[PDB]
């Protein structure tokens, strides 16, 4: 009685959109087209197919399919599954918060360009400002400059003094105050997630028809764009060249699997969130199969509005697309992009479309990584919650503010790698490993079979079973073990991070990570039998 | 104005290192890079790599990585470039040329550091005056000379009468053999001014910091 | 990386004259080449940066032109001082690369070859050498046979040839052809003879001396 069941989503398109929605964000337009060209260029498709087929598909169809299978969430289907990995459903919840901490403020600068892009002469073309300084040397202006190592270009500067006011912090260390007008645009965008949010997978899967479907109007329109402007085919040479020889180093093979991974996000709880509330006698292998051809193509045709505005941006400078395109990071689409937009008739446009769609590329994606875990709270603790959904919703998205506070501040940004580069990705891929390994080694691969042939009506393949069972956790373990190894030393703007910050990262690392040996250590610890007898309760799920 | 002044020359044994500077003067040196380009004998430019003096951020060449490392310092407005595991490739003359970040040419170029890598000893040169004969013919004007003969490496320095005149002076270039180098100079100075007056050549060898002046005697 | 390419090593031309420097790219450059000149003896001087626009103080007589991989530096009137080895080198790509270098020789009317023969010093002859001496000075072209006669009679062992770059004020070639010998050998003869056969004279220029104290 009461609840029970739970509820159904209210089209398939919602839901297709939806998984693509939160599929494709920033990094989809501009990390894949700089991680593509720098790797061998063209050549980078080899791998990367590879990388997707053996790890990214398997591990995105299975979650999908756990996910409308069990109709749990992700901390309650542990419950049915393994509970002593329990902990994995809350260290996830952990991990989302650092996420929501940065990637929003991103948003958030792309919202201050936007409201600041209604100007008829756009803030970053002109150097007479309250913010620049003597370095500051811009174009409609005496030809023949010789750029010195102290100059600065009026999109670095209002990049760097205004949006940022990086240089009024020295790092990590000293990086107050707060700057109140991202405050205010990382507000506005809580505001727009609340109301898309805070309703549930109604308001998210309708929002969403406009968040995951203008990214492609928008590259649409600066892609016919990029390639009508004189001498773009150098960031196209560039963005494709074949350099087979950068494919034998082990390397490369490492950042496209970290690539693929990062950009399918599977074993996050988000997917299965968004395959809980669908039709059992749904198919969804056609589901994921579709949903990540979409978001590795996007990918491809991203890389060509990018490097279209870079080769045109080259030619206007002097070529060798690479120099112009070293950074990569917010400066690669706020500075350079927006500097190379800025000399296109009707700026106005293609600025306000440009913003506009990066915060467009964000919601959807943060949409669904809030949706997977109030899922699992609310599945969780169920009657004790699910009183109103508008209290746990507005209790997460104020807690999302109170966490970016650390991002708002002007060395927010240096912060914003740390947590970038340090917290998400070595817990992300653990935690994907255990769940994967957990999936297909203890709850049997087999009668996972037996789940999807009596979701779909026929067993999957015996390659899938392979992948599940071998291909997948060792695409896993080989992301993890090449990133362990090597921890990256970090800079952003002329500005080493101090020796101690992979310290702090592992903190943050690892702070999210200490729930599941703890709750293993929890569940082993709770019930008494011996420690044989125990870990068999404790591994074999419910009976009924 | 914009001096960039090198180091002299370096008569180095092969296998040891070798420590080239370079002086920049006349601008604002934190404003520019600072490169070093190779030229071998008889062969092209070669680009060794740049430095940020700021920060010592320096950017070398694939072919130059472990050949040579940029240093600089700010305290004297002074560029480095050190060059280990010398070979007989490297006895080439070194440039340090300033540049800036776009478009990178280069404005100002040193004057050039002559590098031996050879283990032959250095020898001082056989300073030995070309006069002509009590029999010539005495015309309009007289061609004199003076021989240097026997030295190693190639530096070296001959003047005539501290560089006055020298309006028509032939300096014919040096020639290895055996492991040591001669040359000979001449200059073509009328015949009423001799032998009134004193002409006297000077020879300097840098290397062997010894300096031989000769004066010329029919 | 870059290659570029000068294909003509050397180019002749004459005061006044038109002369063009070709430059060959590996891949498309836009307008990123900048031509140096480096005077025999000098540090490489910068005249041209991107194609087309001239360095500060740098006469007008220098220009340059090209869009795209081929690139070429022009001057109108050659002077005499103009004499160089000019170099063209890309600025676009890390890392930046340069041409092979063309020697620019300046083509004049022939001149008389001035041979004059040095009888040993006394420094040498105390020293225990005696080297004989023939300067050939200001003649053109470089092309000159010389022949060494110690009574008579063509002596070629000890003789080297020794040829200076053209002139940056009249364009005229000059070589010193030495003969090395022993003071033994020396006192054992007397009246040496070098001499010079040139294109501007059909008979060789003979000059002679005596070891007897001159
Ligand atoms: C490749 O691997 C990934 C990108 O795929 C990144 O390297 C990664 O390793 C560290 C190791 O802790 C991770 O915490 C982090 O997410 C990332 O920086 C680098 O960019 C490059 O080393
Ligand atoms: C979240 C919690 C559990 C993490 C705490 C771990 C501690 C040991 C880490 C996290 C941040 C680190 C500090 C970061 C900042 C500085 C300032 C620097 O001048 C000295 C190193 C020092 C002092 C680090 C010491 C180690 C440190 C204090
Ligand atoms: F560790 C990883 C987490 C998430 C991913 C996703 C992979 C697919 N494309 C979008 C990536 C970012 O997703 C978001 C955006 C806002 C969020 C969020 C997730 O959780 C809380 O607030 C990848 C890796
Ligand atoms: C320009 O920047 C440099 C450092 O990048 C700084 O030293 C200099 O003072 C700046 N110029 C002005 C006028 O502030
Ligand atoms: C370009 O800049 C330099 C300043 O370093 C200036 O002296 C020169 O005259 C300018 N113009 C040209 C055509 O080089
Ligand atoms: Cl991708
Ligand atoms: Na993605």
């Amino acid at each position: 009685g009461s609840q029970g069941e739970r509820e159904t989503w209210g089209k398939k398109v919602d839901f297709l959109l939806s998984v693509i929605g939160y599929a494709v964000d920033l990094g989809n337009v501009w990390r894949f087209p700089y991680i593509c060209a720098q790797n061998g260029g063209g050549a980078f498709l080899l791998p990367y197919t590879i990388m997707a087929i053996f790890g990214g598909i398997p591990l995105f169809y299975m979650e999908l399919a756990l996910g409308q299978y069990h109709r749990n969430g992700c901390i309650s289907i542990w419950r049915k599954i393994c509970p002593i990995f329990k902990g994995i459903g809350y260290a996830i919840c952990i991990i989302a918060f650092y996420i929501a901490s940065y990637y929003n403020t991103i948003m958030a600068w792309a919202l201050y360009y936007l409201i600041s892009s209604f100007t008829d002469q756009l803030p970053w073309t002109s150097c007479k400002n309250s913010w620049n300084t003597g370095n500051c040397t811009n174009y409609f202006s005496e030809d023949n400059i010789t750029w010195t190592l102290h100059s600065t270009s009026p999109a670095e500067e209002f990049y760097t003094r205004h949006v940022l006011q990086i240089h009024r912090s020295k790092g990590l260390q000293d990086l107050g105050g707060i700057s109140w007008q991202l405050a205010l645009c990382i507000m506005l965008i809580f505001t727009v997630i609340y109301f898309s949010i805070w309703k549930g997978v109604k308001t998210s899967g309708k929002v969403v028809w406009v968040t995951a479907t203008f990214p492609y109007i928008a590259l649409s329109v600066l892609l016919v764009r990029g390639a009508t402007l004189p001498g773009a085919w150098r960031g196209v040479l560039f963005y494709l060249k074949p350099n087979w020889q950068k494919l034998l180093e082990t390397g490369v093979w490492i950042d496209a699997a970290a690539q693929i991974f990062f950009s399918l996000g599977p074993g996050f709880g988000v997917l299965l969130a968004f395959a809980s509330y669908n039709k059992f006698n749904n198919n969804c292998y056609q589901d994921a199969l579709v949903t990540s051809v979409v978001n590795c193509m996007t990918s491809f045709v991203s890389g060509f509005v990018i490097f279209t505005v870079l080769g045109y941006m080259a030619e206007m400078r002097n070529e060798d697309v690479s120099e112009v395109a070293k950074d990569a990071g917010p400066s690669l689409l706020f500075i350079t992009y927006a500097e190379a937009i800025a000399n296109m008739p009707a700026s106005t446009f293609f600025a306000i479309i440009f913003f506009l769609m990066l915060i467009t590329l964000g919601l959807d994606s943060t949409f669904a990584g809030l949706e997977g875990v109030i899922t699992a709270v609310l599945d969780e603790f169920p009657h004790v919650w699910a009183k109103r959904r508008e209290r746990f919703v507005l209790a997460v998205v104020i807690t999302c503010f109170f966490g970016s506070l650390v991002t708002l501040t002007f060395g927010g940004a240096y912060v914003v790698k740390l947590l970038e580069e340090y917290a998400t990705g070595p817990a992300v891929l653990t935690v994907a490993l255990i769940e994967a390994v957990a999936v297909s080694w203890f709850y049997g691969i087999t009668q996972f079979c037996r789940d999807v042939k009596e979701m779909l009506g026929f067993s999957p393949g015996w390659f899938w079973r392979i992948c599940w069972v071998a291909i997948s956790p060792l695409f896993l373990l080989f992301i993890i073990a090449s990133f362990l190894m090597s921890p990256p030393q970090l800079r952003l703007f002329q500005y080493n991070y101090p020796y101690w910050s992979i310290i702090l990262g592992y903190a943050i690392g690892t702070s999210s990570f200490i729930c599941i040996p703890t709750y293993i250590a929890y569940r082993l610890i709770i019930t008494p039998g011996t420690f044989k007898e125990r870990i068999i309760k404790s591994i074999t799920p419910e009976t009924p | 104005e914009v001096q960039l002044q090198q180091s002299g020359p370096e008569l180095v044994k092969p296998g040891a290192s070798v420590k080239i500077s370079c002086k920049a003067s006349g601008y604002t040196f934190t404003d520019y890079y600072m490169n070093w380009v190779k030229q071998s004998h008889g062969k092209s430019l070669e680009w060794i790599g740049n430095i940020n003096p700021n920060n010592g951020g320096t950017s070398y060449n694939q072919k130059f990585k472990g050949k040579a490392t940029l240093t600089v310092d700010k305290s004297s407005t002074t560029a480095y470039m050190e060059l280990r595991s010398l070979t007989s490739e490297d006895s080439a003359v070194y440039y340090c040329t300033r540049s800036p970040v776009r478009p990178y040419y280069f404005d100002y170029w040193g004057q050039g550091t002559t590098l031996t890598v050879s283990s032959a000893k250095t020898t001082p040169p056989s300073v030995y005056p070309l006069a002509p004969g009590c029999g010539d013919t005495t015309g309009s004007s007289v061609t004199l000379g003076c021989l240097v003969k026997g030295y190693f490496p190639e530096s070296v320095t001959v003047t005539w009468n501290s560089g006055s005149l020298s309006s028509s002076v032939h300096t014919f270039p040096a020639l290895l053999q055996s492991g040591l180098y001669t040359m000979s100079s001449s200059v073509t100075v009328p015949s009423s001014t001799w032998p009134s007056q004193t002409v006297t050549c000077s020879v300097a060898h840098p290397a062997s910091s010894t300096t031989v002046d000769k004066k010329l005697e029919p | 990386d870059i290659v570029m390419t000068q294909s003509h090593k050397f180019m002749s031309t004459s005061v006044g004259d038109r002369v063009s420097i070709t430059c060959k790219a590996s891949q498309d450059v836009s307008t990123a080449v900048a031509w140096y000149q480096q005077k025999p003896g000098q540090s490489p001087k910068l005249l041209i940066y991107s194609a087309s626009y001239r360095y500060t103080g740098v006469p007008d007589r220098f220009t340059g032109s090209g869009s795209g991989t081929d690139f070429t530096f022009t001057i109108s009137s050659v002077q005499a001082e103009d004499l160089a080895v000019y170099y063209c080198q890309q600025h676009y790509s890390i890392p930046r690369t340069f041409g092979g270098g063309t020697k620019l020789e300046i083509k004049r009317a022939d001149a008389a070859p001035t041979v004059s023969i040095f009888p040993p010093s006394s420094e040498q002859l105390t020293s225990g050498g005696a080297s004989v001496v023939c300067f050939l000075n200001n003649f053109y072209p470089k092309d000159i046979n010389v022949k060494w006669k110690i009574d008579g009679s063509e002596r070629q062992n000890g003789v080297l040839n020794s040829w200076t770059d053209q002139d940056s004020k009249d364009s005229t070639y000059s070589m010193s052809s030495t003969l090395t010998l022993t003071k033994d050998e020396y006192e054992r003869h007397n009246s040496y003879t070098c001499e010079a056969t040139h294109k501007t004279s059909t008979s060789p220029i003979v000059k002679s001396f005596n070891r007897n104290e001159c």
